[PDB]
Protein backbone atom coordinates (compact mmCIF):
# COMPACT_ATOMS: atom_id res chain seq x y z
CA UNK A 1 0.00 0.00 0.00
CA UNK A 2 2.76 2.09 0.10
CA UNK A 3 3.97 1.70 -3.05
CA UNK A 4 0.48 2.16 -4.22
CA UNK A 5 -0.25 5.60 -2.26
CA UNK A 6 3.42 7.40 -3.43
CA UNK A 7 2.10 5.89 -6.79
CA UNK A 8 -0.85 7.71 -6.08
CA UNK A 9 1.08 10.49 -4.66
CA UNK A 10 1.72 11.58 -8.46
CA UNK A 11 -0.45 12.77 -11.44
CA UNK A 12 -2.19 14.19 -8.09
CA UNK A 13 0.15 16.48 -6.52
CA UNK A 14 3.28 16.05 -8.18
CA UNK A 15 3.69 17.58 -11.45
CA UNK A 16 5.29 16.29 -14.65
CA UNK A 17 7.85 17.66 -16.97
CA UNK A 18 6.66 16.47 -20.41
CA UNK A 19 3.12 18.37 -20.83
CA UNK A 20 3.90 21.45 -18.48
CA UNK A 21 6.66 22.80 -19.83
CA UNK A 22 5.34 23.01 -23.41
CA UNK A 23 2.80 24.89 -21.29
CA UNK A 24 5.61 27.37 -19.72
CA UNK A 25 7.05 27.80 -23.04
CA UNK A 26 4.15 28.84 -24.96
CA UNK A 27 3.03 31.03 -22.42
CA UNK A 28 6.31 32.62 -22.38
CA UNK A 29 6.49 33.17 -26.20
CA UNK A 30 2.65 34.55 -25.60
CA UNK A 31 4.52 36.96 -23.11
CA UNK A 32 6.82 37.99 -25.65
CA UNK A 33 4.30 38.62 -28.43
CA UNK A 34 2.06 40.28 -26.02
CA UNK A 35 5.30 42.25 -25.29
CA UNK A 36 5.99 43.22 -28.56
CA UNK A 37 2.43 43.91 -29.82
CA UNK A 38 1.99 46.81 -28.25
CA UNK A 39 5.11 48.23 -29.18
CA UNK A 40 3.84 48.19 -32.33
CA UNK A 41 0.41 50.06 -31.05
CA UNK A 42 2.20 52.85 -29.22
CA UNK A 43 2.74 54.32 -32.24
CA UNK A 44 -0.53 54.55 -33.73
CA UNK A 45 -2.56 57.68 -31.68
CA UNK A 46 1.21 59.30 -32.57
CA UNK A 47 0.93 57.99 -36.31
CA UNK A 48 -3.06 59.54 -36.32
CA UNK A 49 -1.97 62.51 -34.66
CA UNK A 50 0.81 63.26 -37.50
CA UNK A 51 -1.86 63.93 -39.46
CA UNK A 52 -2.15 67.55 -38.83
CA UNK A 53 0.85 69.62 -36.97
CA UNK B 1 3.38 40.81 -19.70
CA UNK B 2 3.28 42.58 -16.28
CA UNK B 3 6.44 45.02 -16.32
CA UNK B 4 8.05 45.22 -12.69
CA UNK B 5 11.62 45.57 -12.05
CA UNK B 6 11.78 46.34 -8.13
CA UNK B 7 10.30 42.95 -7.11
CA UNK B 8 10.68 39.76 -8.59
CA UNK B 9 8.10 37.17 -6.81
CA UNK B 10 9.25 34.36 -9.62
CA UNK B 11 12.71 34.37 -8.60
CA UNK B 12 11.77 34.67 -4.28
CA UNK B 13 9.56 31.97 -4.57
CA UNK B 14 11.97 29.95 -7.17
CA UNK B 15 14.48 30.93 -4.18
CA UNK B 16 12.07 29.31 -1.39
CA UNK B 17 11.90 25.94 -2.86
CA UNK B 18 15.76 26.54 -3.69
CA UNK B 19 16.64 26.58 0.48
CA UNK B 20 14.46 24.08 1.24
CA UNK B 21 15.08 21.50 -1.54
CA UNK B 22 18.81 21.25 -0.92
CA UNK B 23 18.35 22.18 2.99
CA UNK B 24 17.43 18.49 3.44
CA UNK B 25 20.04 17.29 0.52
CA UNK B 26 22.40 18.91 2.89
CA UNK B 27 20.84 16.70 5.77
CA UNK B 28 22.62 13.62 3.35
CA UNK B 29 25.68 13.34 2.17
CA UNK B 30 26.48 12.87 6.25
CA UNK B 31 24.09 10.11 6.71
CA UNK B 32 26.22 8.17 3.97
CA UNK B 33 29.31 8.90 4.98
CA UNK B 34 28.61 8.49 8.83
CA UNK B 35 26.35 5.10 8.30
CA UNK B 36 23.92 6.49 11.23
CA UNK B 37 20.33 7.88 10.19
CA UNK B 38 20.52 9.72 13.12
CA UNK B 39 23.57 12.15 13.66
CA UNK B 40 21.81 15.18 16.03
CA UNK B 41 18.91 14.94 18.36
CA UNK B 42 16.84 17.76 15.91
CA UNK B 43 16.61 14.79 13.68
CA UNK B 44 14.35 12.26 15.80
CA UNK B 45 14.56 13.31 19.38
CA UNK B 46 13.13 10.02 20.53
CA UNK B 47 15.32 7.53 18.24
CA UNK B 48 18.27 9.21 19.24
CA UNK B 49 17.27 8.04 23.07
CA UNK B 50 16.31 4.56 22.12
CA UNK B 51 19.75 4.24 19.91
CA UNK B 52 21.88 5.54 23.18
CA UNK B 53 20.35 2.98 25.53
CA UNK B 54 20.90 0.43 23.34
Amino acid sequence: INENVNASKSRIKDTDFAKETTALTKAQILSQASSSVLAQAKQAPNSALALLG
Amino acid sequence: MAVNVNTNVSAMTAQRYLTSATNAQQSSMERLSSGYKINSAKDDAAGLQISNRL
